[PDB]
């Protein structure tokens, strides 16, 4: 599978930015689209996965409430409406395909991902 | 007459995930079992109600080849009077089965060095299957008091998982193909007979 | 939960007969294909004789056929071995083992779920 991110740039703190990930190749209809992000110095960090059947989403802890995984089946496309940007979610958001089908939504969040996407860069001021 | 095609179920190049197990009737063809025994390599192969030695000999009405694929610790679980998450949610054989089951180690086949994700089971299921009963729903499970409404969370799981079928795997993790021959003898006409 | 228990083993000159015993615990006993394995000093388990639910087939071991006669009464849960013109190389632990199912592959222990801890028959010339 190939993965291409795009919607990244320069936002205020309290802002509102829509990352999209346009998703090409054979994935699993009961499997997971994730987003993690990295910022400079810093090791990787899960932000949020989502099962491409049923659309159930799981978030880190720094990120629920303000940032919402979604998908469109149709456009096989996945989602990340980042609203209430803080400074610290400052990072290069990048888009990942999990090929394996976990029955705890909640595994996606360390289990290894089998594909990724160059990244785009997000800048909260 | 022609010959059972016993090669098409074998010899199939994809096997079914085993919550969705495949059925293939058999019916209207000569079955020559000599395709089977002579095969050496299959890691498992007895039948019930019935002598392998008699297959040969034997006239039913129908016969149903059902195939998937299933972990090596799973393949005891693929006899009558057996219980664990194979038997209970995926695939059962009734209790006064009459058929054989043969089933062999596909690791060079349904393995992968990043891992093969692509085989499922049923983890999880309000209650056991009866006799080839085949369950494809993807309905989240509501483990807890609180119902679910299709979202997942706590007590609140998607029922299926992929086996993780990596080439390092133990014995019991690699892949096994599985093929269950049923055979069914109606108050009704033969229709599958051995060559005598 | 099956449990199988041998007798009828001990010390008989060459030339001699024995019959061995295998009892199983349950109701069950009908519906199980039962087999006699002897393991012989330094020697790995060997296949000895099967009976199947019926009473036939009965399958031997060439080392042994001709010589032993494998039966089954099914009111008394048992399974008889009669080993007649007994030779030193006998002289091993005879394993009484019952599975659900009669494999093409009779010979192989793997085929066998149920095992009894064996009856020690030493045979002296
Ligand atoms: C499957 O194909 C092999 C050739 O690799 C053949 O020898 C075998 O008989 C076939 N199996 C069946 C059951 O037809």
């Amino acid at each position: 599978v190939q993965l291409v991110e795009s919607g990244g740039g320069l936002m205020q703190a309290g802002g509102s930015l829509r990352l999209s990930c346009a998703v090409s190749g054979r994935t699993f209809s009961t499997a997971a689209m994730g987003w993690f992000r990295q910022a400079p110095g810093k090791e990787r960090e899960f932000v949020a996965a989502i099962r491409w059947s049923g659309g159930s989403a799981y978030y880190a802890d720094s990120v629920k409430g303000r940032f919402t995984i979604s998908r469109d089946k149709a456009k096989n496309t996945v989602y990340l409406q980042m609203n209430s940007l803080k400074y610290e979610d400052t990072a290069v958001y990048y888009c990942a395909s999990y090929q394996a089908t976990r029955s705890l939504l909640s595994d996606y969040a360390t289990w290894p991902y089998d594909y990724w996407g160059q990244g785009t860069q997000v800048t909260v001021s | 007459t022609n010959l059972c095609p016993f090669g098409e179920v074998f010899n199939a190049t994809r096997f079914a995930s085993v919550y969705a197990w495949n059925r293939k009737r058999i019916s209207n063809c000569v079955a020559d079992y000599s395709v089977l025994y002579n095969s050496a390599s299959f890691s498992t192969f007895k039948c019930y109600g019935v002598s392998p030695t008699k297959l040969n000999d034997l006239c039913f009405t129908n016969v149903y080849a059902d195939s998937f694929v299933i972990r090596g610790d799973e393949v005891r679980q693929i006899a009558p009077g057996q219980t664990g998450k194979i038997a209970d949610y995926n695939y059962k054989l009734p209790d006064d089965f009459t058929g054989c089951v043969i089933a062999w180690n596909s690791n060079n086949l349904d393995s992968k060095v990043g891992g093969n994700y692509n085989y499922l089971y049923r983890l999880f299921r309000k209650s056991n299957l009866k006799p080839f009963e085949r369950d494809i729903s993807t309905e989240i499970y509501q483990a807890g008091s609180t119902p679910c409404n299709g979202v997942e969370g706590f007590n609140c799981y998607f029922p299926l998982q992929s086996y993780g079928f990596q080439p390092t795997n133990g014995v019991g993790y690699q892949p096994y193909r599985v093929v269950v021959l049923s055979f069914e003898l109606l108050h009704a006409p033969a229709t599958v007979c051995g060559p005598k | 939960q099956v449990q199988l228990v041998e007798s009828g083993g001990g010390l008989v000159q060459a030339g001699g007969s024995l019959r061995l015993a295998c009892i199983a615990s349950g109701r069950t006993f009908h519906s199980y294909v039962m087999a006699w394995f002897r393991q012989a000093p330094g020697k790995e388990r060997e296949f000895v004789a099967a009976i199947s639910w019926s009473s036939t087939p009965t399958y031997y071991g060439e080392s042994v056929k001709g010589r032993f006669t494998i039966s089954r009464d099914n009111a008394k849960n048992t399974v008889y071995l009669q080993m007649n013109r007994l030779k030193p190389e006998d002289t091993a632990v005879y394993f009484c083992a019952a599975d659900r199912g009669e494999s093409y592959y009779y010979t192989r222990p793997t085929e066998y779920e149920f095992w009894g801890q064996g009856t020690q028959v030493t045979v002296s010339s």
